[PDB]
Order: C-alpha cells, then structure tokens, then sequence
C-alpha cells in the first residue's frame, strides 16, 4: 500500500527522490507500516 | 538528432519520436553549449 507515499516499493523512492523529501515519505510509509503492525500486534494479544 | 535538431514543433503541438532499443547517450550529453535548465521530476539525474 502506498500509506500516501509516491510508491510502496521503499527503494524505488529513494531512486526517484534526493533523501531529504524521501525522509518526508518514508516516513508516511513507516508510519503506515508501524501502525499496521501494532493493528495486527493487537489483532494477535486479543485472539491470543 | 534530438538535442540539435534544427527546429522543434511548437508547444502546441510538440515533437514526439521514439528513442527505443538503444544505448543511452547521456555519457556525450556532458560536452556541448549545454541547457538553460537540465531537470528530473521523478528520478535522480546521475541515475540516467
């Protein structure tokens, strides 16, 4: 998923962007992905 | 032929020819009266 981020492949910013604006994107695709996690970190404790 | 070519259609109806198959030339685009503005939107320009 892109989360929002110009692509959700995470080297294929870095080829398009110079690192400060990637800094800004990857951003929303950790963002994104962390959270993600912690939804399915969650998802797991409630059925564990 | 594309960078001294002598003249361009105009920026209503623009030239479009196909640079296909081949090897980049970007290592002779260095030598020359070179550009009012060289730019990439979507990749880092030292990528060509």
């Amino acid at each position: 998923s892109n989360f929002g981020a110009i692509s959700s492949v995470l080297n294929d910013i870095l080829s398009r962007l110079d690192p400060p604006e990637a800094e800004v994107q990857i951003d929303r695709l950790i963002t994104g992905r962390l959270q993600s996690l912690q939804t399915y970190v969650t998802q797991q404790l409630i059925r564990a | 032929e594309v960078f001294n070519a002598t003249r361009f259609a105009s920026v209503y109806a623009w030239n479009r020819k196909r640079i296909s198959n081949c090897v980049a030339d970007y290592s002779v685009l260095y030598n020359s009266a070179s550009f009012s503005t060289f730019k990439c939107y979507g990749v880092s320009p030292t990528k060509l």
